[PDB]
C-alpha cells in the first residue's frame, strides 16, 4: 500500500532505473517505458507496483530501500524512509 | 473440491486483469480457445478470466486442484494473488 | 447527483488517481483504466461514480473534497467546490 | 414478506445494471443459471437482473429477507443501492 | 409535433456519435437506462442515440419540444448540431 | 468427400479465430453474407467460422475439396492451420 | 467494374491503416459517417477502412472508378498504395 | 470543410495551444491530449474540428485566423490563409 | 509454442523491427504498429506470432534466431536461445 | 524496402533534417518531431518512410542519396550507399 504513496515523491526515471535494476525483467519495463515516454502521472506507481508483485513475501521494504540505493539513486529510498517511518 | 475452486476463482477473477492471457497459457489453455474467449466477452475483463479458469476445470475433472492454480499464478509472477488464493484456502 | 456534473470539469487521469487513492480497490480501477486508455468522455464520471457507491452515507462530499486533495490533486476539489457551492 | 421483496426488486432492477452478474454471484446464484439468464434476456439488462433475484427468492422460500439483499449489495460495493433499498424498506 | 421530432432525430442520430452519452444525461435520461442502451445496440452508434431520444420522447408525451432538444444539444457544446436541428425546424 | 471436409472444418473452426473474416473472403464468400454471419452468431467466434465454411461448401457441391481449403488458408498466411488440416487429411 | 473494385479494396484495406480517416475525407465521406465507422468497428482497423470504401461505392453506383480511388490515395500522399492499386488494376 | 485540409499543414501542438486557447474547454482538450501524446495523424483535425463545433455560425474563419495568432502561433493561420485563399 | 514465452522477454520495438524485417509484409506490421503505439502487453507475441504463421515448416527456430540477429537486434535471439535451450 | 534497413544506421536528427529538407511538408515532420522528441527507435524509418511515399516512381534512390547530401548531411547517404550496393 505504500507503493502508491511512495511513487508520489518519486520520479518516472529514478524509479525507472530502480525496478529495471531489481530483477523486474528489462522487457517488461520496456513496455512501461514506451507506454508513456512523458507521463509521470501514474507511470511512477505502475513501475513501482510491478516490482511489488515481484517479491512481496518477507522483508520487501528492505529490498525497496536497499535496492533503491543500489540502483544508482540513494535519494528515492530517503523520502520513502519518511513514509514507512510515518 | 467444488466450492473451494469457487472461492479461489472469485479471488482470481477479481484480481488478475491485465496479464490474464499469460495466466491462461500457464493453465495449458490452447490459444484456439483463448482467442474465442477474447471474442465472447470483449466487455468485461473479469468474465474472460473466469471463463478461462472454467475451461481449465473441465480439462481436468479430477486434478483441478487449487494447488496447481497457485502454481499457475506463481510461474507468471502473480505472487500476491497466489498468496491471497492460498490464505483463503487455508482459512476454509 | 453532483458526481456527474463534477467529472465534467475533471480529467480522466486526475480523477484516475483520485478514486484509486480512496479505497475503491485498485483492481476495479484497472478494469476501468484499460476499459478506455483514451476516453475521458464518460470515463470521468464512471470512475467518480464507483467511489460514490463506495461511501454514500454521511458527509460524503467532505471525503470527495478532502480526499481529492490527498490524492495529489488540490485542484479537482476546487472546481467541485464551486458546484456544490452553487 | 412478499410485497416488501417486490418493492426492493424494483429499486434494484432499475438501478444496478453493469455489475449485475457480480450481484448474481453474491446471491449464491450458480453461473450455470447466470449463463442462461444472459441467454434468455439478451435484450434488457433490467430483466436479467430481476430474473437473477427471482431465482434467489425461489432458492430460499423462507429466508429470502431484504436483510440479506442489502447484505448482497454491500459486499459488491453497491452501497448507494443497498442504502435506497434500506430507506424504502424503513418507509414501508 | 410528431414528424417535426422525427426530422430532428434524423439530424441528431446521424450527427452526434462520440459524446452521445453526454447528450443522454442532458435529456435527463437515467444511466440505469443509458446502461441498457449501450447494451442492446453494441453495434451501431446511430441506433443507441436515437433510442436515447426515444426514451426522452416517452418521458414527456406533451413537453417533448424541439426547443428543449436544441437546448440539450447546446449545453453539451454540440452547437453545430443544435444549429442544423434549428434550420431544419425553421424550413419545415 | 463428406466426412473429410467435416474433420477439416473441426480443425479450422477450433483454430482460426481472429482473422476468420480474412479467410471468409478468400473462400470467395460475399460480405453480404459475411455481414449476416457476424450478425447471427455474435456470441461464438467458432460458430461464425464454421458457418462461413458451410456456405462455402454449398457454393460448390462438387468442387468443395480440402485442397482448396488449404489453398485458402495459406493465401492468408494461416500456414500452421493449413499444415494441421493437411496432416489430418493425410492420416485419414 | 465490380471485381476490379474488390481487388483494389483488398490492397487498400490491407495497407492503409493509420491515416485511414484522411482517406475517408478525400472520398468525400461525411464525418457524420466516419464517426459511426469508428464506432461500429473499434476492433479492426482493416474493417473500418473497407467499410469506408464501401460507403463510397454506394455514394456513386456508376462513377465508382478505381481511377478516382487512386486519385483519392495520391492527394493524401499514400502514393505507394495508389501505385500497387494501379499495378494490380493493369495486371487484371 | 477546411478544418481537415488545414490540420494537414498544422501540428499537433500548435493547433494544441490553438483550440484550448479559444474557449474550447481545457478539460475537453485534456482528453484529446492524452488520447494520443504521440499522434499527429488525425489528432490535428480532431482538435481543430472540436473548436469548429464550438462556433460555426458567422465569420468563423476570422476567429480561426485571428485566434490562431492570439494563441501564440502567428504561423498556423498563414498556411490556412493560403487554403481559403485558394 | 515458444513464440509466446519468447515475446515475454522481448520488446514491442525490437520484435517490431524483427518481423517486419523477415518478409512478414510491411503493411501487415503497419496495422499492428498503430493497432497499439503504446502496448507491449500482448503486442509482442502478436507480431512474433504473425511471422510464425509466415514460415512454420522446417527449421523455423533457426530463422527466428538468425533473422533476429540480421534485423539489427543480436540481443532478442539470445534470451530465446535460453528458452529453447531450456 | 531499404527505407527500413537504412534508418537503422541513421539518426533521428539527421534523417530529421533530411526529409523535412526534401519537400515532405514541414508541418508533417512537426507532428513526427513532437511525436517522440527522444525516440530514435522506429522514429528513424517513420520519417524516412514518409518521404518514400512522397516520390516512389523512378530513380527514387538517387533522390535519397543526392538529397541526403543537399540536406546538410553528406554522411547518411554513405551508409545507405553500402546497403543498396550490397
Amino acid at each position: 500500500k505504500y507503493i502508491p504513496r511512495i511513487a508520489e515523491d518519486m520520479t518516472i526515471q529514478e524509479a525507472k532505473k530502480f525496478a529495471r535494476e531489481n530483477n523486474i525483467k528489462e522487457g517488461k519495463i520496456d513496455e512501461i517505458m514506451h507506454d508513456s515516454i512523458q507521463d509521470t502521472a501514474e507511470q511512477k506507481v505502475q513501475l513501482l507496483l510491478c516490482w511489488y508483485q515481484s517479491h512481496g513475501k518477507s522483508d520487501a521494504y528492505q529490498d525497496l530501500i536497499k535496492g533503491l540505493k543500489k540502483a544508482e539513486c540513494r535519494r528515492t529510498l530517503d523520502k520513502f524512509q519518511d513514509m514507512v517511518q510515518k | 473440491g467444488e466450492e473451494d475452486l469457487c472461492a479461489a476463482f472469485n479471488v482470481i477473477c477479481d484480481n488478475v486483469g491485465k496479464d490474464w492471457r499469460r495466466l491462461a497459457r500457464q493453465l495449458k489453455v490452447s490459444d484456439t480457445k483463448i482467442d474465442s474467449i477474447e471474442d465472447r466477452y470483449p466487455r468485461n475483463l473479469t468474465e474472460r478470466v473466469r471463463e478461462s479458469l472454467r475451461i481449465w476445470k473441465n480439462t481436468e475433472k479430477e486434478n483441478a486442484t487449487v494447488a496447481h492454480l497457485v502454481g499457475a499464478l506463481r510461474s507468471c509472477q502473480m505472487n500476491l494473488v497466489a498468496d491471497l488464493v492460498q490464505e483463503v484456502q487455508q482459512a476454509r
